[PDB]
């Protein structure tokens, strides 16, 4: 189980123009170039998509795993999923033969899971571990996000900008109190 | 952080020049701003032939970029009714730049 | 159970002209509009912050509850609380070809638990490998003047702290603060069990 | 059980003139227009009529519920009631047939309850849930309120006015100590 | 199990031109390079500080795992987590004369537990008085632009405190500080036992 | 320790000498530095025939050895846009020598 | 068991030039001569090679002990070892006869141990205790160290320089938090 992404987000989809309107606009001085700001939003998206297990820009992933968990399951970790592209099933060397039937993607923010039809799920050869490419995330743009999750990115990327090293300074709906409802709540630490 | 409770009329005077190199001031009203006013130690001051009555009155407004009408400049003045608060300078209180320090006098002739 | 919304708030329905008067910005200038893209940007970030703590909707946009299996036998509680006039209950199959069903489902309107409550002792059956999309418009009212005012005051108390401090800086809450106003709009549930 | 109100309070019944005499009069400066003040009293009436379950201006409600609790009961939540207007009993589609006998309103600040005559209360059809329209509240004006409840509205609407965001600053008879005797004290969390 | 690396980071792959812009040093001077031997000297001291707390590699250099006895029967977990393309599994004897073996070992790639997982039910046998050198290139990407950005931000938050204070001087950590960013890259192990 | 948030253009004037023993100043821009600016108590000052408006404005930059361009000297000045901050002296805040104290005036003519 | 080293480190292998670039460079004043600085790095190397049981410059040791612990063991204390030179086995007076077979050095950062071939290890005469000369350490230069261990030497030798007596002043990755992963973690206080 690796879950590397296919393509990174371009930066032209990130709101480097709307971040400085959060950062110094209305109150302040009309400071740094776009390459300094964009290094702080994706450093704040990747801090929140790691704490909440989300994706937020809807790029494409590839989940390559070696054993299914159940035979009617294997929940996917990145939460908002849509349109699992292919279920490639490589052999050892891998002429790379895909399968096209047997499973149904169930789009669900709780457990995005792959839930094969019936009771049997596509098995794995010896050495030829199965890979899933899926496109998980809210929307292709920034305007398709939930706004409280998009605000906590701006509240955090303005923290990484306005104070550089790990220095000193909790408000009611802060950074933590906004992403506490997008995190995954699980209480199974067990065998299944 | 300030409690902006009092309403103050910002006033910029348009400067019609006269013949001899000077200007003429009429003090038309600009927009109204909300600000807190904090008095310093006040006492009489020897005026020209007046016994004036001055107080320091640091005034805290919200900020703006310098090319905006919401920035009080030191050639402007405040006015709450008939109380003329001058502006001595504006000086950017917070580290982030949310608020300004205006400085007044409010010298009634006593 | 995805629960994505069909349309969003248009932005003309948010009281930016009143939130500007709340912030004590400035009255009679020739500018008067330098923060309309900003004051509206924190009203959307404080409505959607309170919609996540109270599970309310506040503007009455149209939602869509796409799920694959009914939770219980007949009732099917909806997450967003203030509901009215479920538009369509469609019953999809393996591939497209959605067929709307009147379906004997009826929507008890209640802000405690907004549920469907099948009247024929069973909800209409879901095909194998098929979804169910409940289209409904949930929320208080179409404009801002139809909200309960204690909940609408908590939006202004909260969107003004996103305005007045930009990064996460620590700030004694007032008697009826932000948290004390939305805490009678939260959902009070005590079931962690199987039924 | 929804309990939406029929008509909102007009604002000409709210004391926007007497609030500024609380706010800056006697001590202070003889600041904001009436639309800014009136947005703070009804934001303080709705904070106290939610904490104390009251109504305070006596507007009309409609309680539409699907099952009665007992057959000689169904206490009404909004506390000071007077003159239940109609007991409409709709069917499915609803030609909307009212009933006019069988129950007695019992005006009581403790349990405003509807208490049918005898032992049988008007039953509900399948799908046709019953609605009650009643006019609950102290008086039509502001001068008919209990003055300690009307003072705690002014002590709270002057808090929402004089400090804007959730900032810092308990006195003996404060806001909480004045509305603590208008709140509903119930200790049944049980089956009946 | 020694685990020394074959080659180190070349120094041209470290973003000194971006870490200089992080430190807010100075933009348009004729000097502009007085700390290139210093800003790079604290980036190497903050990458290698986070590689020891998270057991990651971050630059994808080539490693060598020289050990003498297989830990378990078949799997042989590797310490450094993000692995790809184990170059050679050689099987040395008492003195030199190393012979490479394809060996039926296969390397399950996973950032949870990077292991070898013998497919012939046994790892290839080690001679008496002989080593095993696993040559592999472990890490995220060859350049700095291939790192996960939350881990690369923790390097800049940490290398800037080695810059801004030279001796060990005591400094309330921010919501997502240095420790809160690397704490989802650490290894979460709960086995102190014999298997 | 300082929060270097504001961007200031360091400016050294090259000093072309004239005939009569003086110099000519043109104020070309040196590099840009980041610095925090902390206002003191500001008030009007009797200028020559101007009513100036001054503020103390202690400015904190990062340090450098004395033979470097990143050291602001007192013959230089800062500029944020069109706001001329002078430099009165530089004075080495920390014990270790990480930061400096510049001292400005920023006197607009009011 | 003594473990004295053969030769001390020369000082021309210590980075007295790179220490002042840590000490005052980039921020500060371009103070003391090389003999004052070099007295502080080796006073900080010997504080960390004692707390972490390391060697850091790879000088040569001589471990002379009188009884082996097991017959397939005697772990060596200085941790990063390479190329045990000789296993001298003196008698009483000591004509000093070396042995050249029977054992294998196992280079391991955990337990650098000497692990004789088979089950029998070279025994010790009466009075003639066995000495091991080995060359333990990371590399011959300073550029072969792990950089977090080399940084904690500079963070500590800048402490011994910038404050002279035991006076007053914890940061996230400090001196202690950097050398806490090079220390020896043992939980045997027992008989074997």
């Amino acid at each position: 189980m690796m879950l590397n992404e296919v393509t990174a987000v371009p930066g032209t989809a990130l709101p480097v123009a709307e971040f400085r309107d959060h950062l110094r606009l209305g109150t302040g001085f009309a400071g740094a170039e776009d390459a300094a700001l964009l290094s702080y939003l994706r450093a704040a998206i990747a801090a929140i998509e790691g704490r909440t297990a989300k994706a937020l820009i809807s790029r494409g992933f590839r989940l390559a795993l070696t054993a299914w968990r159940w035979g009617d399951m294997q929940t996917l970790p990145i939460a908002p999923v849509a349109t699992v592209t292919a279920l490639r099933l490589v052999d050892a060397a891998g002429v790379e033969t895909p399968v096209a039937a047997g499973w149904r993607l169930v789009p669900d923010m709780a457990r995005p899971r792959i839930e094969a039809l019936g009771a049997m799920l596509p098995m794995i050869p010896t050495g030829g571990r199965v890979e899933i490419d899926f496109t998980a995330g809210f929307g292709a743009s920034w305007s398709a996000l939930p706004v409280d999750l998009a605000q906590a990115v701006f509240l955090l990327a303005a923290q990484y900008y306005e104070l550089r090293h790990d220095g000193a300074a909790a408000m009611p709906f802060g950074v933590m109190a906004l992403i506490e409802r997008w995190r995954t709540v699980r209480v199974l630490g067990g065998r299944p | 952080r300030p409690r902006l409770n009092r309403l103050l009329v910002l006033e910029e005077a348009v400067r019609v020049a006269d013949g001899a190199g000077g200007h003429r001031l009429d003090w038309q009203a600009k927009g109204e701003v909300w600000a807190e006013v904090t008095a310093g130690s006040g006492s009489e001051r020897a005026g020209e032939f007046v016994t004036l009555a001055s107080v320091p009155f640091t005034i805290v407004v919200r900020a703006a970029p310098v090319g905006a009408a919401r920035r009080p400049r030191p050639e402007q003045r405040f006015r709450e009714g008939a109380r003329i608060f001058r502006i001595l300078a504006v000086a950017e209180r917070d580290r982030e730049g949310h608020y300004l320090s205006c400085f007044a006098r409010e010298e009634v002739v006593a």
